[PDB]
């Protein structure tokens, strides 16, 4: 289907809270509360941060979190670190059951 | 009785009966001949010793001992799941213990094979130290406890003890002790033996993860009385010197004053299971945390009972922090990290502090107009009035109880590695082939071993709305059925299970 | 600890069919989800499909006509086989392991949050040889 | 010594009945140290833990007596612009106390909300509200919810009343006194008291450093990698005898004055009190506890010392426990654990495992009219209400 | 009262052990393969008679409050007067107190003889019948890591010189 | 017994013991008056019932039943887990209905605005069915039971039956029930209702899964 | 969330008359409990009645004898971190039932 | 899973029923049956299984 869409870059100093957002249709993203967020480092498997729009995996800091309004979900990143810039992808279940990714975001942390 | 006529039957099973539960287990066993029938001098310089912190002096002996002090002995994983998803806390009672079906046999080697046949005048001897004169060994999370699939038969450790050193060489007041000149009973083969015990009045182990954490007992709507120091300085410039002070409240939760204080620390060095992030040096011993006695370091395991890492780290533990136990299989020396189970202490976190971090900050100075406020780190805290803590969790694989040493004083007796301190232990049994002659027929001894233990449960009150954290098992389809045997019959514990799923109040 | 591991010919000739295959060690492939992705060299992921021990598969619509995803429960190792290929074919595939439900209540598709993942391997699709 | 008191309460009706989720996140976020996690509940709670609500301007608690009587429950409207309160007397008023321990404890937090020290006047009932298990703002899957529904309760008209007893559990008498001698003036046979070192700040402000020192300066335990300030802390003396002007940072109870505002209040708004009567057994809190050696003194190595910042016991310790103000809170509850030292509390008083119980109360909601068509979901309209009525709890003494 | 005790332990807190027999329990014997970069790993190997120091145990020596040691050989001893500034002490209400005897640890270690604690002995009387469940009052309780090693980072300890009650001391 | 003295307390809570349960649910309810106390035939062809299958003919009554068919009105989802975990098996035995602290309304509109105030003098009529004379209806699983959470308040649901039909028109052989000619008891804010039931006996139901 | 009890219908005949939607069947199962505003005056005062209704059942169990040796499936809820608490009411105060929960977790042999 | 449906309105069109004096009436639940075969988690068995409305969940379509 049509991707879902992101900011190609986001930048923020060590310390800042810092929202990334992924903007899709209403069947796609809007209609269900199934979107999940993928950090990837270079070279690296991208790991699961966020699933089912705001619950995260064990073995993921309090410091990531996500929320969800309309047609559009959003990734907060709470105090963030040097180890915290990646590439920070938005997935989401459609109506068809088929799953769709945004067009991923990086991060960079300034300084 | 006879040679003809069976002198016990087999029972193994458990009966679940209001708030007791009684285990019953029974097992095969096999008894040879240890040291040729000869007490012997042991010490570190006959292997080498090469380590003063490894040195030791004692003796080995030709008896053996029973060990059933681990708890996958008296439970089966089914019994094991009933206990810890129903019940708040449990404690041994009563211990019966039976010995019988003796039979012994000889060795011989006829022309070029060997030939076992029963040897029928020949007795066992077996005696219980219920005066605890003996070293007792039992409390040391030896291997050679009673198998945990009852169909397994098993090799009787051979007992020993050690006593005091200087280097390798004893002291003038290192001790000896004969095991024959105790009183003991001798068994043909038409014989058996039993005796009960009693357990000693001991707390219920915990099995139950507090619902709420030592700093958030407070009400979240309702501000405090109190006031608490919230600003030194009116603003940025030369003498600005104020003292403001705010209310605690729900906007402020760190600095309310509090009835209490997590429990004492020892610190932990912190190792990832992810190895890239590990240090790239061996500090195994190097970075370890230790207590000297005597001159020699031994290292802290397990330690004090403290949480194994912040929430949300999982893949973090303390470097002698835990137990860890090996999987199925798995060889004595450098196995890998997958062979083995490491155990984790997460559910104490919310009255212990974590392991690997400072137990907090204090002031390490004066403050004055020429002098900025100070703070250090503490690394290790004692106990101090109004500190709660939980002990460490018992597991299916781990021990049951130990023997709190003879000595002036302790403090809060119950054992490191978890489980019952008790002065009065279930005593040690001590058995032995009879020689049958410094050359002597080669033989050796089987027969059958029966336990029964009861156990009082404390029932859960709880109104707790939502459902419960319980241990089970998923439902995905795999190759072997988990705790069950496999295709070439090797039954395997797949992981430590704990004691602690259903919650309280704190 | 669960691996995945992608092996498979590094170099496609256009107009040729594409295989890969990821060989789980450590699991059994059980009753999870076997996905594919890929990734486009500095571009974001693609869904390509997903395979299930009962045979079942849902694929990419954009996709669906020229892509196959195989098991083979016997060796512990699915496949991929992607058709026609042409030079928007080159990517990094990963294969990745759909979450473990807790509970069997319900009737339901997968939604798709994956838990363990492939290295990947990068596949060229070019005329060169 | 009996003590034995009586107030009027107004009970108003939380959040029209329903229990709510509350967070980190609902209170606005930003601070880990700072993020908590659970519930409010529709119903009130009674609070006497302070002493002052038993007295007028050696000993211990014993027998606890409490009465709930005259019940009166108000019915408000708004008939054209003007707020009418008339009586309803049919209406109920739930109350139960929970002897069983299965609800969170909340009275031990030294909150507002008590009793008034003035038997004349009447306060408003505090709301009962939980906090559980959290991560950050989030829940895990251990955090427990209590409907206070599934209780039993008795429920109350106008004419009924309610009343329980309950019995203290055996505690050591408070010590009320100052030790003519201290421990040194007495090769000793005793040492003092354990010591957590607090920062020393001095009522005059030129003396202390220009810099903000509040949060940083302050003596913290870490749990679970959120920060605690220390406090009030271990019972140690509030300072070394000679100077007043310093207090412990954390180290010491503070008190509002009458009508003292709620933030940034200057130092002459709250009375900061003072342990200097324990000084004889106790070490001071903004000193260290002592020197150790370092090394191995030799022909090539001096002897070294250094400053032993924090104690814990040791065996031959003596020490004095934090005194009890009029002001100040009566008992706090044990946790429930499976091991603690010396459990009475460190603001002071008596603990205990099974302290006197809490005790909640609600206005049974009332609908407004329903619809005359069915309809499934639950009732949200309701009609205003509030209660009112008699409280009196009495308190046998001991004295020694 | 409780009867005193007249009497001294033939083992050892840490010799408690079986020295015949393994452990069922694992101990981290390795955290690198060998020389060079990117070497890191997890070993493990089962806690036995070969290595007793690393076993886990159930219990723990009681506490310590580090006393200054002085030799009985005035040449061993430091040529300055160490009597008072040495001394370990403990201060209440502004004025310091030497701590004698202390609490009850071992007077010197197993052979040194001519060693004995500054303040920390009944005078010259040692307590060498103690050191089986009670650290040496010359020397440090023991151990602790003081931060998170990392890959940049390695392990770092500092010793404990004074060490107050932990649940599961013994002491005479 | 009195207007300003409290009829019943309230219960909720289950005891565990042995091999039995006992759970007790309280709940707080309102009923409005439905068809302004008319009795009124009702069929497919008055909302036009235009499919054959859907055809209907019956009667909406001014009386509203209390229905705890439903499982999570007696269970927590915690008992409920309790249960399931640990049992092979359970039945029920023994009812115990109550029904006290009643209070009546009365809706005036004022000027422009509504009024509500206490009528002391008003009664409220219940009656159970013990020999199960009229259409039985809760075993269809409807809507109106008791909330699965116990603060919240919920509306008695309407009384209504079925019976023959030929189309959207009744025949000869079709039946009316007029609930007034059942005894029944009034009731007054003082007053209290209560009865209990016996279970007859049923066969386990079998809370568990075959191994083979 | 599902049915209780069903009224097996007054008929000649009947085969295993367990209900299809589930629970026990029963020819007389717990009786109707009809209820009604007493009319106050075709014109009367609008009027409505509210108040508190408990219920008590007695449950009877069997208990579970098995000698499997492996653990049983339970149900459990995963230690998970979410904005809400399963089986719990959300900010604005609304109660939920995340799922349905079925009876059948403990196994027999056949 | 939506796409695997056959592309038509056979929702009642397709649907087991049992008629009584002329009305068809759906067979819901029906016979007790197993809902799947084994491994086959995305099928069910259209009015074989009873089917529960989540919080708040629209009346109608």
């Amino acid at each position: 289907q049509s991707a879902l869409t992101q900011p190609a870059s986001v930048s923020g100093s060590p310390g800042q809270s810092i929202t990334i957002s992924c903007t899709g249709t209403s069947s796609d993203v809007g209609g269900y509360d199934y979107v999940s967020w993928y950090q990837q480092h270079p070279g690296k498997a991208p790991k699961l941060m966020i699933y089912d729009v705001s619950n995260r995996p064990s073995g993921v800091s309090n410091r990531f979190s996500g929320s969800k309004s309309g047609n559009t979900a959003s990734l907060t990143i709470s105090g963030l670190q040097a180890e915290d810039e990646a590439d920070y992808y938005c997935s989401s279940y459609t109506s068809i059951s088929t799953l769709v990714f945004g067009g991923g975001t990086k991060l960079t942390v300034l300084g | 009785d006879g040679v003809g006529s069976s002198s016990g039957n087999w029972h193994c099973d458990s009966q679940w009966l209001g708030d007791r539960v009684i285990t019953t287990s029974t097992r095969t066993w096999a008894l040879p001949t240890y040291n040729n029938h000869l007490y012997k001098q042991i010490s570190n310089s006959t292997s080498g010793g090469s380590s003063n912190d490894n040195a030791y002096f004692g003796y080995s002996t030709p008896w053996g001992y029973f060990d059933f002090n681990r708890f996958h002995c008296h439970f089966s994983p089914r019994d094991w799941q009933r206990l810890i998803n129903n019940n708040w806390g449990f404690r041994p009672k009563r211990l019966n213990f039976k010995l019988f079906n003796i039979q012994v046999k000889e060795v011989t080697d006829n022309n070029g094979v060997k030939t076992i046949a029963n040897n029928l005048t020949s007795t066992v001897q077996v005696f219980t130290d219920s005066d605890y004169q003996l070293p007792y060994v039992l409390g040391s999370a030896h291997e050679g406890c009673l198998p945990p699939f009852p169909a397994d038969v098993f090799m009787i450790p051979q007992y020993g003890y050690l006593t005091l050193n200087d280097g390798s060489q004893a002291v003038g007041r290192s001790s000896f002790y004969c095991l024959e000149y105790f009183p003991s009973q001798m068994l043909r083969t038409g014989n058996n033996f039993q005796f009960s015990y009693e357990f000693e009045n001991v707390p219920f182990h915990s099995s139950y993860a507090h619902s709420q954490s030592l700093d958030r007992l407070m009400n979240p709507l309702i501000d405090q009385y109190l006031y608490y120091l919230s600003k030194t300085i009116n603003g940025s410039g030369q003498n600005q010197q104020t003292l403001k002070f705010s209310v605690a409240g729900p906007s402020n939760m760190a600095v309310q004053g509090r009835n209490y204080i997590p429990g004492p620390s020892y610190r932990q060095q912190r190792v990832s299971t992810t190895v890239t992030q590990n240090n790239n040096s061996e500090f195994a011993w190097p970075g370890a945390s230790s207590w000297a006695l005597n001159g020699r370091n031994s290292l802290m395991n397990p330690g004090p009972a403290m949480a194994s890492h912040k929430e949300g780290e999982d893949r973090f533990f303390p470097l002698s922090g835990s137990l860890i136990f090996g999987k199925q299989g798995t060889g004595r020396d450098n196995v890998d990290a997958d062979k083995v189970m490491i155990t984790n202490e997460e559910e104490i976190k919310t009255t212990n502090p974590v392991a690997t971090e400072s137990y907090g900050q204090v002031a390490t100075n004066h403050q004055s107009a020429q002098a900025q406020a100070q703070t250090g780190w503490v690394q290790n805290q004692g106990i101090l009035p109004g500190m709660v803590w939980q002990d460490r969790d018992v597991y299916l694989q781990g021990p049951i109880w130990a023997k709190i040493p003879h000595t002036d004083g302790n403090f809060h007796p119950s054992p490191l590695m978890g489980g019952f301190g008790m002065k009065h232990p279930p005593p040690q049994i001590l058995i032995k082939n009879t020689p049958v002659p410094n050359s002597f027929i080669t033989q050796y001894s089987t027969g059958q071993v029966s336990v029964e233990i009861e156990w009082e449960l404390q029932k859960e009150n709880s109104k707790r709305w939502n459902p419960e954290i319980q241990y089970t098992s998923n439902y995905y389809k795999s190759n072997n059925v988990e705790f069950a045997v496999n295709t070439e019959g090797v039954y395997s514990e797949p992981r430590p299970i704990g004691t602690r799923y259903l919650t309280r109040n704190l | 600890q669960v691996q995945l591991q992608e092996s498979g010919p590094g170099l496609v000739k256009p107009s040729e069919t594409l295989s890969l295959t990821c060989t789980v060690s450590g699991g059994s492939i059980s009753n999870y989800y076997w996905n594919w992705i890929r990734q486009p060299p500095g571009k974001g992921l693609e869904w390509i499909g997903y395979v299930h021990y009962s045979g079942s598969t849902n694929y990419n619509p954009s996709l669906k006509s020229r892509v196959s995803v195989s098991v083979d429960t016997s060796k512990n190792q699915f496949s991929l086989n992607l058709g026609s290929v042409t030079a928007a074919d080159t990517a990094v595939y990963y294969c990745a392991r759909q979450s473990r439900s807790y509970y069997n209540e319900v009737i339901t598709d997968p939604k798709y949050n994956f838990d363990y993942w492939g290295q990947g391997t990068l596949v060229t699709v070019s005329s060169a040889s």
